[PDB]
DNA sequence: ATCGATGTATATATCTGACACGTGCCTGGAGACTAGGGAGTAATCCCCTTGGCGGTTAAAACGCGGGGGACAGCGCGTACGTGCGTTTAAGCGGTGCTAGAGCTGTCTACGACCAATTGAGCGGCCTCGGCACCGGGATTCTGAT
DNA sequence: ATCAGAATCCCGGTGCCGAGGCCGCTCAATTGGTCGTAGACAGCTCTAGCACCGCTTAAACGCACGTACGCGCTGTCCCCCGCGTTTTAACCGCCAAGGGGATTACTCCCTAGTCTCCAGGCACGTGTCAGATATATACATCGAT
């Protein structure tokens, strides 16, 4: 009847991060008293961005192994071969994770 | 009962987007929500603190800007903060 | 048989090898579990406490996450 | 005629992913320390926060001896010692070492 | 006009005249105090916070201040600060 | 008509405020409501620390042959103490030299 | 005169003698120089990070004490 | 006439507590980082700005060279090279010593 | 100063359990509207920062000469990797048991909130003493004597 | 064996400016009621964690041994420090100007909050394929001659 249909915020931005849950956890969060309207918007795309490049470099590292389904040695393999991201998640512990393949310079 | 909240099906639309035939195990689809919950906190974090030694008592757009820029380094907030100028822009019409 | 030696030598000598240690001085089996020993009482203490803190009798995942947190190296994997 | 072989072992355990210990030491390990702070009651364990505790605990350990690696190659020698895995200690954060 | 700028210096100056009589300090060392007191505020307060809210309670009470005191201070130090707690909240229930 | 004002400090006590404290958790986001005994604790833990910063820096400041502390006694008296030092490393302090000391093969003849 | 060559190398050496360090040598100037440009870098462009955001123009030692707040070296002696 | 008299000036710079480096160098090098990130703007700067980033920079740069003097200590040597302490910076992480 | 045994990398078969997809549901997101106060903006004051000038003087710079220490190399001894045979304990299945985790329902103590009151605490100002500095005397290391 | 000289430390004397005391004030802390909901608590139901036991086998272990490597020592040469001289820029004091920090008033838009409705996401199954493992094939790499 007079209601609308209901577009989702998501939708709204054109982003697939839920807009709704976070509007809910930023207002039980209590970080701040009230809670812009803008401000889970820009944090969402934010968000967006981070899993897209995390998860393009997680493919590439998949492709180099030769499979498709992604496991958490690519993750690991992904994140310190990228030093922005290394900067990033340096103090992180990634889980079933390995480390480097890094031997060290006196092979001879 | 409990609905055990998670952001496995989001991530799974977005890997979707970038890479359409790769698929992804529960582990590490468990990593990757605890890394988003993770990276939520942290920004919530910086906004909490900035938005208390200015004396301003709400979170707006700016505050979150600033905020990335602050936490993430180099060009990685750069673009990240273009994303949010491209989410703004659109978000304010309809 | 004490159980401080069940964390054995090749055990030590396989992490080493992961760490790209060539070769490894006999002493380093001691004070390698001395470090072990450190670390572990560190983040127990903080996880029973924040066991203890519920009122409930069971150590699980979340606790001890948080207890990691708190000593500033996050795990990822388990939980937020 | 066997000339070195631990080339294989350092990139074979480089390439591979899994846990280094056994489960029942570092299982009983944690047991007879946990008794030891919660005065005496026993705790029950879940068995994913155990084995977040294991990988944990590698990690942190594996991250110690390619920094106490480095002090070896730094002063000269080529085989890893405990003043090696003590002065790497102290170097690292305060916070970090002991809580 | 200007601002009130509240501020920890006056209860320096009692707790020191109390533990020691005849000690002055520096309005220098005074700052360092007071800006030492409330980053150990701002880390209490923080620990109380994020722990009230992980075993979704809402309210700070003092057992959520309680075990992240024994947290945060490293060793017997926490344990006399334990003991006081217990002591001052032994004290403030009477009335 | 009513009761005499009193401090809620002399319900407690303690030299540091708890109305003060109050005020600043109220106002701090930390949680939305605060329970009545814990800005007692936190007033009995700010106190008995300060007492311990103090005491060490009153000793410091005697054994330096001085009435009135200057924050070059304020680091020693921290960092000598272990366990204030481990609470503390992670804290940089102004006006702040180093402890009295250098690593013992540079002390060539005794 | 470069503006790096304000940091006079008797002072370095005195940074050094507060250090502990018997002698020095004549290529460390260099890396020194370095890591307190990168060092900072880092920190003045949190600080004017922070001053932007307050839609001020001057830093004050407020800027100062919170940029070195979030980087894990927090300093007292100027304001909370 | 030549004496070695490093020892008393090890013993009186350890006890001082003024700042050490010249303050107007330091004053012209923080306006020169800083001309860089707001894109030519000339900001002002308070005085105890300035002074909080001497003390904080001045501590950290004491605490690196006594770590990197254990480095250097650990090889044999007495003097403190470059390698040191770049090997101390790599070994105190990415987020306390790069950054 | 080339060829052969074998460790090492890769293609092929053949499955399983985890994975990606389908289905019912319920609760949380969304829509519309109202109320109230956070904050945006303009105007003004003054403050304190920046800029500049003159002289001082201690610090920087530079050069020179001497010697402490870095570094390459050699011999020795010790301790460590590797191989082989013995053991033992970890892991896996399989059952069983119950403490305690999780949910639900009730109620009350406890904490949010508002208005009047007053005093604790804060700004401004003043005074004298802890401390900063200098000078003279007892003490202490160096290295010639 | 032994101390002149320089350096260090301690002590007496002087001066100054910042600490601590005092006073007015104002707004924040306190008090007294009031109202609503978080959580304490009792209780009940059920998963999963601990305990036990058999069985197998991969992993741990001890020893013998050859040898790589740490370490003391030595020679060489190089580069850093102490000292002396000349130069310079930090520093201190003074002063002016104006950008901007800080405050107040005014206003209005944005967001908390309420209520209803519906659909996205989650629990629960389910069918099927990527990855794991075994097997065969060949390439490279070290060893033999």
């Amino acid at each position: 009847k007079a209601r609308a249909k209901a577009k989702s915020r998501s939708s709204r931005a054109g982003l697939q991060f839920p807009v709704g849950r976070v509007h809910r956890l930023l207002r039980k969060g209590n970080y701040a008293e009230r809670v812009g309207a803008g401000a889970p918007v820009y944090m969402a795309a934010v968000l967006e961005y981070l899993t897209a490049e995390i998860l393009e470099l997680a493919g590439n590292a998949a492709r180099d192994n030769k499979k498709t389904r992604i496991i958490p040695r690519h993750l690991q393999l992904a994140i310190r071969n990228d030093e922005e991201l290394n900067k990033l998640l340096g103090k992180v512990t990634i889980a079933q994770g390995g480390v480097l393949p890094n031997i060290q310079a006196v092979l001879l | 009962r409990s609905r055990k909240e998670s952001y496995s099906v989001y991530v799974y639309k977005v890997l979707k987007q970038v890479h359409p035939d790769t698929g992804i195990s529960s582990k590490a689809m468990g990593i990757m929500n605890s890394f988003v919950n993770d990276i939520f906190e942290r920004i919530a974090g910086e906004a909490s603190r900035l938005a208390h030694y200015n004396k301003r008592s709400t979170i707006t757009s700016r505050e979150i800007q600033t905020a990335v820029r602050l936490l993430l380094p180099g060009e990685l907030a750069k673009h990240a903060v273009s994303e949010g100028t491209k989410a703004v822009t659109k978000y304010t019409s309809s | 048989r004490d159980n401080i030696q069940g964390i054995t030598k090749p055990a030590i000598r396989r992490l080493a090898r992961r760490g790209g240690v060539k070769r490894i001085s006999g002493l380093i089996y001691e004070e390698t579990r001395g470090v072990l020993k450190v670390f572990l009482e560190n983040v127990i203490r903080d996880a029973v406490t924040y066991t203890e803190h519920a009122k409930r009798k069971t150590v699980t995942a979340m606790d001890v996450v948080y207890a990691l947190k708190r000593q500033g190296r996050t795990l990822y994997g388990f939980g937020g | 005629r066997r000339r070195q072989g631990w080339l294989k072992e350092i990139r074979k355990l480089q390439k591979s992913t899994h846990l280094l210990i056994r489960k029942l030491p570092f299982s009983r390990l944690a047991r007879e320390i946990c008794v030891k702070f919660t005065r005496g009651v026993d705790f029950n364990w879940q068995a994913q926060a155990l084995l977040a505790l294991q990988e944990a605990a590698e990690a942190f350990l594996v991250h110690l001896f390619e920094d106490a690696y480095l002090l070896t190659l730094h002063a000269g020698r080529v085989t890893l010692f405990p003043k090696d895995v003590q002065l790497a200690r102290r170097i690292r954060g305060l916070e970090e070492g002991l809580g």
